[PDB]
C-alpha cells in the first residue's frame, strides 16, 4: 500500500547540523536540525531503491521536511543537480558535505554552510561554499513541509523507535541487577573467608608465641 | 565520528559471520549492525540491532563466495554517531 | 483547556472492546484506556477529565472525550448519574473492570462495544443477563482528527523519552555499583592472597 | 486491584515515615506516590517519582498529627497498574 518500506530501510545519517532557513516573514534564523539520510526499498517492488532525507527538529516535534527520490526518478537529479555521483555514492558525499558543515568555522577556507529556504509551498534545501563572496551550491535539493498525515506518521515512527529502545534498556537493567546481585555475594564469600584466614593466622601466631 | 574503536572478524563460516567491536567511553543506547552484498544500493541490507553493552554479534543466512558489507552504528539519544564498516568475504 | 503536566492518571489499560464500524465488520479488539483527572491551565480551581481509547496496534486510533463539572451536571440528568463528579471515574473503571474480567460463564457478562459512524463514536458498558441489555453507562466520544493525533503522539512520545531517561540514570546507577562491588571484590581477593602468602612465610619462621 | 498487594507504614518519625510496597513480579519502570491530608477532593496533593528497581520510600516534611491518605502507582511502558492506598497518621 504505502510507496517506502521504512520498516527494514537502512539509517546512514542521524545527527543535528547546524541549518539557515529562509522564510517570506524575514525572521533569518540558525537552527540546529536533525538530518536522518535513509536508503530503502519500496513495498510494492523489490527493485525500486528509494533514498529518502527528513529534517527534523529535537525542539519543535511538529517541523519536518521529506525528500524521497527513487532510483529512475534520480536522473532528472543527477544532471542540472550538483555534483556528478551514482545514486550509490551520492549518500556518501552528501553525508560528507554535511559533516563538513557541522565542523564548520568562519577561518574555515571552505566554509561549507547549509541554508533551507521555505517559500509556502516548496522548500529548497542547499550546501554551499562561502568564501570571498562566494555562494557556491555543491548540492541543492527540494523538500516537502510536512503535512500533518505526514509528520503524525513521523512521529508514530519516531514513538515505535523509542519504545523499543526502551524496552531493550530494560532488559538490560534486569541482567545487570542480576550480575551486581551475583557480585555481591561473591563479595560475601571472600570476605567471609578473609575473616576464616585472618582468624586461623591469628590463632596459628598466639599458638607459636606460647 | 566512528563511536566503536575498531573493528575484528573471528569467525570462520561458510553461511555466518561472527564480528567484535571495542567499547566507547561515550553513551551509547544501542548499536545497529548492517550486513549486506557489496556493491549493493545498501537499503537492503537488514539492519539488526544489538544493545550497548555488548561488543559483540552474530550475522546468519549469508550465501558463501560473497562480498559481504558489515557496519557497526552506534546510536545516542536523538542522534547516531558516525559508523565504522569493514568488508569480508566468505 | 486542559493541563496535562498537573493531571493524575487514574487508570490507564487495555481493555476488551468490540467495535462495530460501516466501512469494515465486527471485531473484538483490545484497547486502551486512560482516564485522567485534573484542573484547567485557566483556572486552577476548575476540574476537568478527560478520557482516552488508542491502540498500542493501531497508533493512529484516537477517541477523546473531555467533560467539566458543570456539563458533568448535565450528563448527570442526562445519563441518570446518582454519584459526583470526583467518584465517577471509579464507578467508570469499575465497569471497564467487569469487561476486562469478562467470561463467557459470567452471568452478568460486562462487555464493551464502540461504534463509530463517520465522526460520531458511542462508547457503551452493557450488562447482559439472558438477552436483555442494560447499558450502565454510555459516553460520546468525538475521534481524532489527524492534528489531535498528532498532538497526542507528540506528546506520549515526550513520556516514553522522559521515563526512559529514569531508566537510564537508574541503569547507569546500578552499573555503577556493580564497578564498585568488582572493585571491593578485587580488593578482597587480593588481601586473601597476600595474607595466605604470610601465612606460608610465617610457617617459614 | 491493586499490582502489589504489599503496601504499609514500616517506620515513623513526628515529621517523617518510611513505606515500603512489593511488586517485583511484574515489570515496573517506575511508582508515582501521592501523599497528601484530606482523603479526596485533591488539589494539593504531593506527588513524587520513584524507580521501579526500588521497593522502599522515605516521605519527609509532613505535618505532626495530622492524617494523611497516601497512594503508590505502577506505570509500565504503555500501561498502569492498579493502585494501592493506605491511611496513616503522623
Amino acid at each position: 500500500q504505502t510507496g517506502f518500506d521504512l520498516s527494514t530501510a537502512t539509517t546512514l545519517f542521524w545527527r543535528p547540523v547546524p541549518v539557515h532557513v529562509k522564510q517570506q516573514d524575514r525572521e533569518d534564523v540558525l537552527e540546529e536540525l536533525t538530518f536522518r539520510i535513509l536508503t530503502g526499498v519500496a513495498k510494492q517492488n523489490h527493485n525500486l531503491r528509494i533514498l529518502r532525507i527528513h529534517i527534523s527538529s529535537d525542539s519543535d516535534l511538529f517541523f519536518l521536511h521529506t525528500l524521497e527520490v527513487s532510483e529512475e526518478d534520480f536522473q532528472s537529479l543527477k544532471n542540472d543537480q550538483g555534483i556528478l555521483v551514482d545514486f550509490a555514492s551520492f549518500p556518501g558525499k552528501i553525508i560528507s558535505l554535511l559533516e563538513k558543515c557541522i565542523l564548520a568555522q568562519p577561518g574555515d577556507s571552505p566554509r561549507f554552510q547549509a541554508v533551507l529556504t521555505i517559500r509556502g509551498g516548496e522548500s529548497v534545501f542547499k550546501i554551499v561554499e562561502i568564501n570571498d563572496e562566494k555562494q557556491l551550491p555543491h548540492i541543492t535539493l527540494a523538500f516537502r513541509p510536512g503535512n500533518d498525515s505526514v509528520v503524525k506518521q513521523f512521529l508514530a515512527f519516531r514513538l515505535s523507535e523509542v519504545k523499543g529502545t526502551c524496552h531493550d534498556l530494560s532488559d538490560d537493567l534486569s541482567r545487570t541487577r542480576d550480575d551486581r546481585d551475583s557480585m555481591v555475594a561473591q563479595l560475601a564469600q571472600c570476605r567471609q573467608q578473609l575473616a576464616q584466614l585472618r582468624e586461623q593466622y591469628d590463632k596459628h601466631l598466639l599458638e607459636v608465641q606460647a | 565520528s566512528s563511536v566503536p574503536t575498531k573493528l575484528e572478524v573471528v569467525a570462520a563460516t561458510p553461511t555466518s559471520l561472527l564480528i567484535s567491536w571495542d567499547a566507547p567511553a561515550v553513551t551509547v543506547v544501542h548499536y545497529v549492525i548492517t550486513y549486506g552484498e557489496t556493491g549493493g544500493y545498501s537499503g537492503s541490507f537488514q539492519k539488526f540491532k544489538v544493545p550497548g553493552s555488548k561488543s559483540t554479534a552474530t550475522i546468519s543466512g549469508l550465501k558463501p563466495g560473497v562480498d559481504y558489507t558489515i557496519t557497526v552504528y552506534a546510536y545516542d539519544w536523538d542522534s547516531m554517531y558516525s559508523p565504522i564498516s569493514i568488508n569480508y568475504r566468505t
